[PDB]
């Protein structure tokens, strides 16, 4: 009960945590010309 | 008993077709070229002129596009428009043959 | 890496190589205003 | 054949294909992304800017309505058709008129 060699690696981080509404996934626009989407 | 596959079934090559041309008096499609058909005619004629260059146009132009346009406008283009109406299961391919020398050209010049 | 992983997403085979295309003989630049050009003309 | 490694010919042979520079009056496809309407790709007559210090695609402000574009930093594609078949159809079908 005093051992740390085999502790869970993912448990050292903060414990705990279908379409993304803000992701342009079905919009076919080049990533280098994204300024056309600026609100202006 | 539905048995093992035979050679009668399993053909990949589709059977050949017979071109059935609708008579002129029994045609239903319009007597006016669409912009798509006129553009395709002019493009095909221009490319063929770029290949061959033999034309009967009396005027002289320095571009295949202009010569093709004037040939279409002067009704001297050696092409026909075949409008595929229906492919029948028995094998027939009913189409419509239209002459662009006696149809209205929708283009402008 | 798998054969079927190449298909699905936006960067997949269908949406990036078939439905889209990388082409030659093309140019890109910032656009600008010019009141001396016709509406059917580009500087 | 190159043009710099070939300078011994008086003229050209019939049937050759010449890849010439873009001149004023040529038609070009002119596009802005995203392409939502079918007027987002239109054919414009090219006016070549002889000033070597100009690197932008200049157009009339009244032509922005086709592409939903403005001059806050937008970038637009442009490709000039070279094939005769594609050059014919640009003039007849895809013209911005
Ligand atoms: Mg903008």
């Amino acid at each position: 009960g005093e051992d740390s060699s085999m502790d869970d690696i993912s448990a050292y981080s903060s414990p705990g945590l279908l379409d993304d509404p803000f992701s342009i996934e079905d919009v076919d626009i080049s990533l280098d010309v994204l300024d056309n989407l600026a609100p202006q | 008993i539905v048995e093992s596959p035979s050679i009668c079934e399993g053909f990949v090559q589709a059977s050949s077709q017979t071109l059935v041309i609708i008579p002129d008096n029994e045609r239903i499609t319009s007597n006016v070229l669409t912009t798509f058909e006129a553009t395709r005619l002019v493009a095909v004629r221009a490319q063929q002129l770029a290949i061959n260059g033999s034309t009967m146009l009396k005027k002289k132009y320095s571009s295949p596009i202009d010569i093709a346009k004037q040939e279409l406008f002067n009704r001297k283009i050696p092409l026909l428009v075949m409008r595929c109406i229906k492919v029948t299961p028995e094998g027939q391919k009913i189409v419509e043959i239209w002459n662009p020398r006696e149809m209205g050209i929708p283009l402008l010049d | 890496p798998s054969i079927m992983r190449r298909l699905p997403r936006k960067e997949g085979r269908i949406r990036k190589s078939l439905l889209g295309s990388q082409v030659w003989s093309i140019s890109r630049s910032t656009i600008c205003g010019n009141s001396d050009l016709h509406l059917d003309e580009v500087g | 054949h190159d043009i710099e490694g070939l300078k011994q010919d008086f003229r050209l042979e019939v049937g050759d294909i010449l890849y010439r520079d873009v001149v004023t009056g040529d038609v070009a496809f002119f596009n802005r992304q995203p392409s939502l309407e079918r007027s987002s790709i239109g054919v414009h007559r090219i006016v070549v800017l002889e000033n070597p210090k100009i690197s932008t695609f200049q157009m009339n402000v009244s032509a922005c309505a086709w592409y939903n574009a403005d001059f806050d930093g937008d970038q637009m594609n442009l490709w000039v058709p070279w094939s005769v078949m594609s050059r014919v159809e640009a003039e007849l079908l895809c013209s911005v008129r």
